[PDB]
């Protein structure tokens, strides 16, 4: 822990500064160091540490789609392979990936999930588990697939069962969860008609209940609610 | 909103796509 | 050395993924790799290092000039001071940049200057010492930048000898080192007026140039002449 | 080319600026 003699409150305010210069890789290092001071995070503190590591394995996936791309060019006959650098490439990344998304479920599980009580906390940091399982997914075969996979889905499914209980339709972290949770569906367990339809549930049941909230709300949810209709869109 | 919604419909084209 | 037990076709091939995946950290390791297998590099490997070390160093500079930005608004009675926080995180981002241009200044010192006997290399790594000596030059103060400042000058002026020798006017890298000069002249050294005689007169020499060009080079030559245009237009 | 130009500016721009 190279963050351990830095004051909390300091790793926050440099997270926000990191995440101003755009950059994510240190935005997360502050943020771990943070999580690893053994306290709760608040619901601003939440965003950054969502935010720092969407950004980092964001550019991981994004690097990942790109040399998956062109390895698979070049592994045929209609175009000369080019040895293994392509491949050994590709993994080097991978491997990157999954020790990014190991750390985030290393935080998660230690110890973000176990002591948040609230459904607020609990439902973001399930959510969280199901994306970093996801994106494990994403790059895993065989077997190992199959049990991340599973990880992934229990987590949703958790993270569901407590949004239904205890947040409105409306609520961004339930949508949130549910556009994640139909793209877990389309994209790793081959359920497209799951995703469609938990994307479509999830659409009508916020548009029922838009009239309760202020302008402010209205907005946060209705983006949400826009990338639902455009991934059905895609979708159907 | 635009470039979120643009962003996110590239990165779901993709799987489809490939 | 990590890149030591691999090939350098292998270094040279992932860098070129790399720059497809725009993984420039990554890039610019494979081609300090590649530079510490001793042999001079060809055209499009001179290229590689730069796209790559340029990225790098693009990236910390923005970084550092949004921190700067930041750290000056706090510095006054109109705005509460946040602490320390800003500052070092400046400073740490201002160390890692200088450790890049060290990195290099090294490289280039080792011996990729030495080596170049031809023109076109020659100029290109001159190019680059007073480019990466600039970028020390925006974040040094007093009398270590005065040092800083005359080491950018006296490697661009040397490779501006070179250029009027034994380039065409239209050359891209005599072009390219014209503009970056004027930069410097502007920017750096406090001569504005330098930098406005040395562009306008890079493009009037240019411009008498352009007929001896194929569409391709052509190209190529107006692209940096727009850009010395541009920069006239703005300090104008 | 377009890209390139307006970057380049931008950057130009932020040393009169500041
Ligand atoms: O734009 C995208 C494209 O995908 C990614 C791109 C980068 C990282 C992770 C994902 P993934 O969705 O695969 O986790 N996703 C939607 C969102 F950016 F996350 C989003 C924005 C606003 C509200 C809610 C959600
Ligand atoms: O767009 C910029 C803005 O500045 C930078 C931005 C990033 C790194 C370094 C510089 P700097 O110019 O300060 O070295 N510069 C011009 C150019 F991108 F380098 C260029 C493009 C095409 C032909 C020739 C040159």
């Amino acid at each position: 822990g190279a963050m351990g003699s830095m004051e909390r409150a300091s790793l926050i305010q440099k997270a926000k500064l990191a995440e101003q210069a755009e950059r994510y890789e240190d935005m997360a290092a502050f943020m771990k160091g943070a999580v690893e001071k053994g306290e709760e995070l608040s619901c601003e503190e939440r965003n950054l540490l969502s935010v720092a590591y969407k950004n980092v394995v964001g550019g991981q996936r994004a690097a990942w789609r790109v040399l998956s791309s062109i390895e698979q060019k070049s592994n045929e006959e209609g175009s000369e392979e080019k040895g293994p650098e392509v491949r050994e490439y590709r993994e080097k990344v991978e491997t990157e990936l999954q020790g990014v998304c190991d750390t985030v479920l290393g935080l998660l599980d230690s110890h973000l999930i176990k002591e948040a009580g609230d459904a607020e906390s609990r439902v973001f940091y399930l959510k969280m588990k199901g994306d970093y399982y996801r994106y494990l997914a994403e790059v895993a075969t065989g077997d190992d697939k199959k049990r991340i996979i599973d990880s992934a889905r229990s987590a949703y499914q958790e993270a569901m069962d407590i949004s239904k209980k205890e947040m409105p339709p409306t609520n961004p972290i339930r949508l949130g969860l549910a556009l994640n949770f139909s793209v877990f569906h389309y994209e790793i367990a081959n359920s497209p008609e799951e995703a469609i339809s938990l994307a479509k549930t999830t659409f009508d049941e916020a548009m029922a209940d838009l009239h309760t909230l202020s302008e402010d709300s209205y907005k946060d949810s209705t983006l949400i609610m826009q990338l639902l209709r455009d991934n059905l869109t895609l979708w159907t | 909103r635009d470039k979120i919604r643009l962003n996110n419909a590239i990165w779901r084209a993709w799987y489809i796509q490939y």
